[PDB]
């Protein structure tokens, strides 16, 4: 679908149009599920290592979570940025075919014979 | 007495009431994000009193 | 307002106060079962005034004091109907239990655990007044049902007795399927005439069909123990004599045929139904004083005569006389 | 048996007491309100359309 | 010996050890406070003050509103040779049958 | 009182005045002034003071009042908000006609008690009244299921009134 | 609904850092005080739902579920806590940690506004659930119990997945207020007749539906008794609250399409019943019983009627409370027998009174005596059914006696005749026991008094 | 205490195991 | 135990589908199923259609 995108230079996790949208919010939900598996990945290897699983190592654990936060920072980012692209196309193609997309003349529903199905 | 122990003890007390407050306000704030009707509906709109400037929060 | 309404009540309510205080204190001590005989005294002198009331005008009403939930278009209370079925049968029942429970404190003196008997009594006595005094077709359902369940705990009150548990297990199982008939009546009455009370119940079948009242007669074969039903009550003296006086002879045994005369107005408008209750009291009543003539235990001599007595009481109702058939309940 | 009827009376008379007599106080020298008709260019709070002053005050205070 | 098992153990009886014991734990003042928070917060709290706050929600369904709509219709209708209730729960006008 | 007498009718009470025909005593009139002395003075006693407090400490509550919406009809198909709109005020209206036929058999009820024998000759104005209220409220209401709407309220109006019609029509032949 | 789901979520970090003897006090403390918070969700209104997010909202149907949900997590918890006296702290907290995961996917279950979130969370109490029963059950049956329940749940709930996503690719959405609210009439046809069976097919073998049934036994039997008591108090409710949700936009297929249902329920709460009058073992007696109730739960939804739910709706809560407390009374026999073989202890209302009278009073909560909760949701259920056909009124009566039948038939055997000579270690009552069966039977009959907090939204 | 060769079987196809079943529940071979 | 056993866990592993079997099991399972869809499908299609002309009174049929 988006592989053969005009533009699309390779190798380029956040391209220079993608500066437009809102950076994601430094408290967002996702951002801080981020944080959090990060925060299981340091427990989980505290608990293989056979050390204290909650308070062994604190320097280790919060590696894992800053490092699973920077990751998760750029990752909405990029996510934010294709959505963005994907919704820009959508509205273009309506706009350049409107002979694929009609305006669907509305009735009301005083006007529209809808069949009624007893329940008995 | 003993005051160490006690808050080293049953600290973990607070997690449960705490994490309903915590509740409480991101209930708060999700209402935030859905106010685009807020005094604007066919049955409930209506003049704001001299002071008020939203119907609900 | 008129104290017939607030004595009519009271008397009920007094019922159940030995039932409260049966955790206080004096249900640990030997002062309970004159404690209870005593309150059910005082409530059959109580009610002797909404009695005097009715003989004297004919002072009859209906209540519906507490507003239990609506069901869209169906509102469901508690209603009690203080007319003369009720006015008259509560005097009478409450008369003759007095005299059960102060014949129980001597029969069953020697029970270790007669406070508790005496509780199932009062008990009893309670689901039967909300069956008697009920105005709506649910009220009379939870009064039917803990009848039945106070006569299924006193007639196996010695449950470590095989044939008891079976005996009252049998009183369960064939009131059951009873209730098959009650469940009918209640389903067909929502269903065509929106109502469990008694007064549109009565408005609004003018000509009351088949199936209601046969569901109504099955319950009350059920409950009243006719033929195809019956073997239960003479089986249910394994319960001890005060049971038996008390539940299978007098007060309880009677529910079904006080169901029908509850329906008389209905049951009045169908010839076909009528008759089925009459040829059922006649068999009824045939075949159980039949077996009577040879039993050689005097308590079941005795129950098989109360069946003969509901099977003519089924006669009377059969042939267009309910209010003949509930002065043969009180005689 | 016995011992835990006892703690059983004793947990729930603990509050019900309080409770009933509180609702007992509240039932007679509060008490419910009167219906009236909305004053003119007057708007109410919500907890305004209830009778009970408990219900008014859990409306108020919860919701 | 078909394996290296330990045999199975015999079951401890609370009472044993303590007459007192309520059912919840081997040491008896944990026993005891678990009955206590138990009975404290199960039966004092959200039965006693859980029902009388369910007893006393503000109005449920708008039942009452709903009764006293219905008694203000019932009044305008009869006063005015109205009927109670029309079969049509809606205007025929704002409606445009096909044919 | 504070139900109006208009939404809850009850003839004129009509009591015979006493007319005693005996020497004996009516045990009925001296076990009334032993209520009115022991029973009803003191729980009246008991209202006037509690009725004291109400009076010095006197608020208010309010009937809550509705405007009208556009109903189901005038909604566009898919108009979400317009539909949700309607439909409330459908509920709500559905809600008020179950009241209503509530009252009427509220009415008839009452009419059968106290009629006494008499009931079905003396309460055919309220069997009358529940026959027509139940009716449109079973035109309205009836068949349409555990998930019912105003859309669903409405495909069953509109098939009634095409029954009517054609039934109109054919008559005219 | 995050006053809610976050201090329930703030039980496992509680449970893992509180001290090892701290464990049962903790859970039990909190957990009733999150019960205590989810009665505010009662407070519902008549026309609309409580819309409180995009994500989670609620109404009449989800709030008595969810009160059941919270309420059942402390007495899971003072069930446990005897039998598990002797595992060590890393795996009570484990166990504990299991009942919370399942608590919350419960909660987040029912108030979930889309219907594939709701799949998800629905979908996810397997989890837990399968580990309680697998690892902590007590026989070498538990593995094969574990197989069946796993394997019956997702042979049912895969094709509504697939229904599900076609659904919303082609009305756009799976939003349960929009599916109301754009709700289109389904045709007659092959391709709408299998949509409808996707859609239905995975409550059905949760409730379960008579024939898709055998794990239930097995599972319910199988497992340790906190997994018991939510097994059959919250898991099987799962079914009819899917299925009160997912049969609007199935009309009018559901005409026709209930037939096959209905007959298998109706005939198969008579079979069921049935089955309970021969049942050697206690606690399959009582796994069997909730088949007969959940047949009329079955046939209550299938008819489509505002008394018909109402009627399940408050039959599914009372069944929650009552099964429950039978599996309770069950166990505390169990663990005092160590054997599941209902005539192995008898006689027992002369050594254990106030336990006899707690069995009194479940049987008659199982035997539907009016005025109680069980009574109004069958009394409901069999009204709408006789107005669906007359004829129905022979078949549940026939189910209602038999239940009467296998119910007093279980009470008598356990509780009365002659002791066992030989079984000289029923020890009395612990306060614990006796607080378990009056925090289920307390709640029961308090509804008694405000029947329409269960009635559902069809009230 | 009870071994899997105390258990109900399958159906005693020789005399050999109709009489090792006999046996099993406390009967003789001739009664059962 | 043999005897709670043999009622419960040692019936499969000892079943066979023989004729008797297979007659039984087709006759009371399948069997009451359709004769009950066969009652009640005859009963509704009366029903509905007293209702399409009318010929059933519904005359205070407002709750179902
Ligand atoms: C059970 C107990 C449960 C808790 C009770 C709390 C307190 C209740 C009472 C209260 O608040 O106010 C009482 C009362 C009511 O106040 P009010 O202003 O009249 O009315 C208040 C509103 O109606 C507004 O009333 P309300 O809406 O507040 O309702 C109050 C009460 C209403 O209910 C009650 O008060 C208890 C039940 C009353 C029954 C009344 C008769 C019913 C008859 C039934 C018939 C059955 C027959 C078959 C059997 O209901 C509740 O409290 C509901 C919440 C309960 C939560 C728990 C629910 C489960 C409980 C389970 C059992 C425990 O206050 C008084 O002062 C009463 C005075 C009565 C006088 C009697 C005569 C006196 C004669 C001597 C005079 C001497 C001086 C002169 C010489
Ligand atoms: C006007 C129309 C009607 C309106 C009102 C309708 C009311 C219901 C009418 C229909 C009733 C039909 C069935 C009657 C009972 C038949 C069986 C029987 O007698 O069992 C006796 C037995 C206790 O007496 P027991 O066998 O002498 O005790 C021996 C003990 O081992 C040793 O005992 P102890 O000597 O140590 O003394 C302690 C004893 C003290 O209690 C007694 O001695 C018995 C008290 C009986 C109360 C009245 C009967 C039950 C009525 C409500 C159910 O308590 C206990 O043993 C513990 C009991 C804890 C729970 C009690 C039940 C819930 C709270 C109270 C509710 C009232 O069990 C019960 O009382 C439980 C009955 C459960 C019936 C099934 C549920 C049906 C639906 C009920 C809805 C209620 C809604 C309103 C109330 C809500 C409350 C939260
Ligand atoms: C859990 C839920 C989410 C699941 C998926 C999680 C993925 C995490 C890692 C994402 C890394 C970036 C993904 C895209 C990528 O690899 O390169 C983007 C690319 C990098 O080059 P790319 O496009 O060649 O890399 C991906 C490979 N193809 C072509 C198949 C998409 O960004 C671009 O802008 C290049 C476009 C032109 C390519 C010529
Ligand atoms: C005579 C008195 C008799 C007894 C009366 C009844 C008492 C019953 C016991 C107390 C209430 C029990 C139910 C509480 C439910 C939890 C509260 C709730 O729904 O949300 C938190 C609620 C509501 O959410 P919130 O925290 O976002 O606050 C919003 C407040 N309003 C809606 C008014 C803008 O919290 C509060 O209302 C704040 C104050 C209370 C904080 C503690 C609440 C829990 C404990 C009570
Ligand atoms: C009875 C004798 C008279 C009592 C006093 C008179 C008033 C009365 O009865 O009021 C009763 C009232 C309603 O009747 P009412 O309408 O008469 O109440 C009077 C008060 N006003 C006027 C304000 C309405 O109901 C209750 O009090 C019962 C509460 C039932 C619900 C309890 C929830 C507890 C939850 C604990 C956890 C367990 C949950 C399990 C799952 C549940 C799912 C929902
Ligand atoms: C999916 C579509 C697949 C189509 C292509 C495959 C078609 C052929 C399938 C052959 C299956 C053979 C099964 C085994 C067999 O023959 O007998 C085993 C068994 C007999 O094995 P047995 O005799 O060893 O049983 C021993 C029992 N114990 C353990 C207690 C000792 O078959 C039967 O019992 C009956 C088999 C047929 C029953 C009906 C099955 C289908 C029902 C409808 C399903 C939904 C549609
Ligand atoms: C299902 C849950 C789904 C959500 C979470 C996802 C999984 C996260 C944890 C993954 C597993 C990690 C631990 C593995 C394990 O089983 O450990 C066993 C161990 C038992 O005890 P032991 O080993 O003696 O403890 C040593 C000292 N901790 O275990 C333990 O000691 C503790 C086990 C639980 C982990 C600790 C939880 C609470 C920690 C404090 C609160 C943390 C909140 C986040 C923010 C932290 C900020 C510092
Ligand atoms: C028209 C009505 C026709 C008759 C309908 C009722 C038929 C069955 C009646 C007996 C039911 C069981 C009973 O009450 O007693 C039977 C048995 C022992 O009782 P008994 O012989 O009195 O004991 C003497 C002890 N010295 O006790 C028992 O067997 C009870 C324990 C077993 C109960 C379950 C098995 C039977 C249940 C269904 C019975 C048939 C119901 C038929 C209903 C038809 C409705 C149209
Ligand atoms: C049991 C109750 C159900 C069976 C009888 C139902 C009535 C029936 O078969 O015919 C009655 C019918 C007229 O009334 P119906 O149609 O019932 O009214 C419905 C509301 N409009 O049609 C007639 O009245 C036609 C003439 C009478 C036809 C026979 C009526 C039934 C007679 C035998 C009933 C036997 C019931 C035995 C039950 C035993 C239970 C243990
Ligand atoms: C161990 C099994 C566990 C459970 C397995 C899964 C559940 C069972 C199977 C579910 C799928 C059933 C699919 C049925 C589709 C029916 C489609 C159809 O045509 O329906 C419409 C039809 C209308 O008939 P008509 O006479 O036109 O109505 C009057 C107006 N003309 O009306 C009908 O066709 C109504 C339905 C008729 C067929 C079924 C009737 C019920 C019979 C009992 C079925 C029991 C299930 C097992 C059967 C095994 C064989």
């Amino acid at each position: 679908m988006m592989s053969g995108r005009p533009g699309r230079v390779p190798l380029q996790f956040l391209p220079n149009e993608a500066r437009s949208l809102p950076p994601p919010k430094l408290t967002d939900p996702r951002l801080v599920y981020m944080g959090f598996l990060g925060y299981c990945s340091g427990l989980i290897d505290n608990a293989i290592r056979r050390r204290p699983v909650v308070s062994a190592g604190l320097h280790r654990q919060l590696l894992y979570v800053t490092s699973f936060v920077f990751f998760g920072y750029y990752l909405l980012k990029r996510q934010d940025y294709m959505y963005a692209l994907r919704d820009h196309d959508m509205f273009a193609y309506v706009k350049s075919h409107p002979e694929d997309f009609p305006e669907k003349d509305k009735k009301t529903y005083g006007e529209i014979l809808e069949e009624f199905h007893p329940v008995r | 007495m003993n005051v160490l122990q006690i808050v080293r003890d049953h600290w973990v007390h607070i997690l449960v009431p705490v994490g309903f407050v915590f509740g409480c306000y991101l209930d708060r704030r999700s209402d935030e994000k859905l106010t685009a009707f807020r005094n604007k509906s066919l049955l409930f709109k209506r003049e704001l009193r001299p002071n008020e400037e939203v119907t609900w929060k | 307002m008129n104290p017939f309404a607030s004595l009519t009540l009271t008397t009920l309510i007094i019922l159940t106060i030995p039932i409260m205080m049966s955790n206080s204190n004096i249900y640990k001590t030997n002062l309970y079962p004159n404690y209870v005989k005593t309150t059910v005294s005082y409530a059959f002198t109580l009610s002797l005034v909404p009695l005097l009331m009715f003989m004297h005008t004919g002072q009859e009403m209906i209540i519906s004091n507490w507003h239990w939930m609506t069901l869209q278009t169906v509102e469901l209370s508690l209603s009690f109907k203080m007319d003369y079925f009720s006015v008259m049968f509560i005097p009478v029942a409450l008369f003759v239990t007095w005299s059960i429970m102060e014949f129980s404190m001597w029969y069953m003196h020697s029970d270790p655990f007669i406070n508790r008997f005496f509780k199932y009594l009062v008990l009893f006595l309670i689901t039967m007044m909300i069956l008697v005094t009920a105005n709506n077709l649910f009220q009379l359902f939870i009064g039917w049902e803990g009848v039945g369940i106070m006569s299924f705990l006193l007639i196996g009150w010695w449950h470590g007795r095989t044939d008891a548990n079976t005996a009252a297990l049998q009183a369960i199982l064939y009131n059951r399927i009873g209730d098959i008939g009650f469940v009918l009546s209640m389903a067909w009455f929502l269903t065509h005439s929106n109502a469990w009370d008694l007064q549109q119940i009565f408005m609004l079948n003018n000509e009351c069909p088949n199936m209601p009242l046969i569901g109504l007669l099955l319950a009350a074969a059920g409950k009243s123990a006719q033929f195809g039903l019956h073997p239960w009550l003479p089986s249910a003296m394994e319960g001890p004599t005060p049971v038996s006086a008390l539940l299978h002879s007098s007060t309880m045994v009677v529910a079904g045929v006080f169901l029908l005369i509850r329906f008389y107005p209905l049951m009045e408008t169908n010839k076909l139904v009528q008759t089925m209750t009459l040829c059922l009291g006649a068999i009824t009543t045939l075949f159980t004083a039949l077996c009577a003539i040879t039993q050689n235990d005097i308590k079941k001599i005795v129950a098989f005569s109360t069946s003969s007595q509901l099977g003519l009481m089924m006669v009377t109702i059969g042939i267009n006389q309910p209010h003949l058939a509930f002065l043969h309940i009180c005689m | 048996d016995r011992r835990f009827l006892k703690l059983m009376r004793f947990y729930i008379l603990l509050t019900g007491i309080p409770v009933a007599i509180g609702i007992t106080l509240v039932n007679v020298f509060i008490g419910e309100a009167e219906l009236a008709d909305i004053p003119e260019g007057y708007v109410p709070e919500h907890w305004e359309y209830f009778k009970h002053p408990i219900s008014r005050w859990i409306a108020r205070t919860f919701y | 010996i078909r394996l290296q098992e330990d045999p199975d153990p015999e079951d401890e009886n609370l009472y044993e050890k303590n007459p007192d014991s309520h059912g919840y734990d081997k040491d008896p003042i944990v026993d005891l406070w678990n009955m206590r928070v138990v009975f404290f917060f199960g039966f004092s709290i959200v039965l006693v003050l859980g029902s009388t706050f369910v007893a006393y929600l503000p109005d449920y369904r708008m039942q009452e509103w709903a009764r006293r709509e219905a008694e203000r219709l019932v009044k305008y209708r009869e006063a005015n040779g109205l009927p109670l209730m029309e079969s049509n729960c809606f205007d025929p006008n704002k409606i445009q049958l096909p044919e | 009182d504070s139900w109006d007498k208009d939404v809850y009718p009850e003839p004129p009470r009509r009591t015979p005045a006493p007319a005693p025909q005996t020497s004996l005593p009516n045990p009925v009139t001296y076990l009334t002034k032993i209520f009115d002395l022991l029973v009803d003075r003191p729980v009246t006693l008991a209202r006037e003071f509690i009725e004291q407090q109400h009076a010095k400490n006197r608020y208010y509550y309010y009937h809550r009042e509705f405007r009208r919406v556009p109903d189901i009809t005038e909604c566009e198909e898919k108009d979400i908000l317009c539909m949700f709109e309607a439909e409330m005020q459908w509920r709500r209206d559905y809600k008020v006609d179950q009241e209503i036929v509530n009252i009427i058999q509220e009415r008839l009820k009452a009419c059968q008690q106290r009629e006494g024998e008499s009931y079905r000759q003396n309460c055919a104005k309220e069997l009358e009244q529940f026959t027509q209220v139940s009716k449109a409220f079973q035109d309205r209401y009836s068949d349409l299921g555990a998930h019912y709407s105003a859309r669903k309220c409405l495909a069953k109006q509109k098939q009634r009134m095409l029954a009517e019609r054609k039934a109109a029509k054919e008559a005219a032949a | 609904m995050l006053k809610i789901i976050i201090p329930t979520t703030m039980l496992l970090p509680m449970t893992w850092m509180s001290k090892h003897n701290m464990i049962w006090i903790n859970a039990t403390v909190h957990s009733l005080l999150i019960s205590l918070i989810s009665l505010s969700l009662l407070n519902q209104l008549g026309e609309n739902s409580l819309n409180f997010s995009l994500t989670f909202f609620s109404d009449s149907l989800s709030a008595p579920l969810l009160v059941l949900t919270t309420w059942l997590l402390p007495l899971m918890l003072m069930a446990s806590q005897s039998h598990l006296s002797k595992e060590t702290t890393t795996r009570k907290k484990l166990y504990i940690t299991m009942l919370i995961l399942l608590q919350l996917f419960l909660i987040m279950t029912f108030t979930a506004t889309e219907l594939i979130l709701f799949y998800i969370l629905f979908e996810a109490t397997l989890v837990p659930t399968l580990i309680i029963i697998t690892r902590w059950g007590n026989q070498t049956e538990r593995l094969n119990a574990g197989l069946y329940f796993l394997f019956y749940t997702l042979a049912g709930s895969l094709p509504l997945l697939v229904a599900l996503v076609y659904i919303q690719n082609t009305t756009g959405s799976l939003n349960f207020l929009i599916i109301h609210y754009w709700s289109h009439p389904l045709s007659n046809s092959w391709s709408n007749i299998f949509m409808w069976l996707a859609c239905i097919m995975a409550f059905m073998v949760k409730m379960p539906l008579y024939g898709l049934h055998l794990w239930l036994p097995k599972a319910h039997v199988e497992a340790p008794i906190a997994g018991s008591m939510v097994l059959a108090a919250v898991l099987l409710k799962l079914g009819g609250y899917g299925m009160m949700r997912i049969t609007t936009i199935l009309n009018p297929l559901t005409n026709y399409m209930a037939y096959p249902f209905l007959m298998l329920s109706m005939w198969g709460m008579i079979m069921t019943s049935s089955i309970c009058l021969r049942q050697t073992d206690l606690k399959s007696l009582i796994a069997y019983s909730s088949v007969s109730h959940m047949a009329l739960v079955i046939v209550a939804i299938m008819i489509q009627t505002p008394w018909s739910f109402m009627g399940a709706t408050a039959l599914m809560i009372a069944h929650g409370l009552t099964s429950s407390m039978l599996f309770c009374l069950a166990n505390t026999n169990y663990e005092r027998v160590h054997s599941r073989t209902m005539i192995l202890a008898r006689g027992l209302q002369t050594l254990l009174p106030l336990m006899a009278t707690w069995w009194l009073m479940a049987s008659l909560t199982n035997l539907a005596l009016p005025p109680s909760i069980n009574l109004i949701g069958e009394l409901f259920i069999i009204t709408a059914s006789f107005s669906w056909s007359n004829i129905t009124i022979i078949l549940m009566g026939m189910n209602m006696m038999i239940t009467a039948l296998y119910s007093l038939y279980m009470l008598i055997t356990t509780q009365r005749g002659k002791y066992t000579h030989h079984i000289n270690n029923i020890k009395a009552s612990f306060t614990r026991e006796n607080a378990l069966m009056a925090l289920h039977i307390l709640p029961l009959l308090l509804l008694t008094l405000n029947p329409k907090m269960i009635l559902g939204p069809l009230y | 205490h009870v071994t899997k060769d105390m258990f109900p079987g399958p159906y005693p196809k020789t005399p050999e195991e109709r009489a090792a079943a006999a046996k099993k529940y406390n009967m003789r071979v001739e009664d059962y | 135990i043999r005897w709670t056993y043999a009622r419960s866990a040692n019936i499969y592993p000892n079943f066979r589908p023989t004729p008797k079997t297979s007659l039984l099991g087709a006759l009371f399972g399948i069997g009451p199923l359709f004769f009950w869809y066969y009652v009640f499908k005859t009963d509704r299609d009366k029903k509905e259609k007293l209702i399409q002309e009318g010929k059933l009174d519904q005359t205070f049929n407002i709750s179902y």
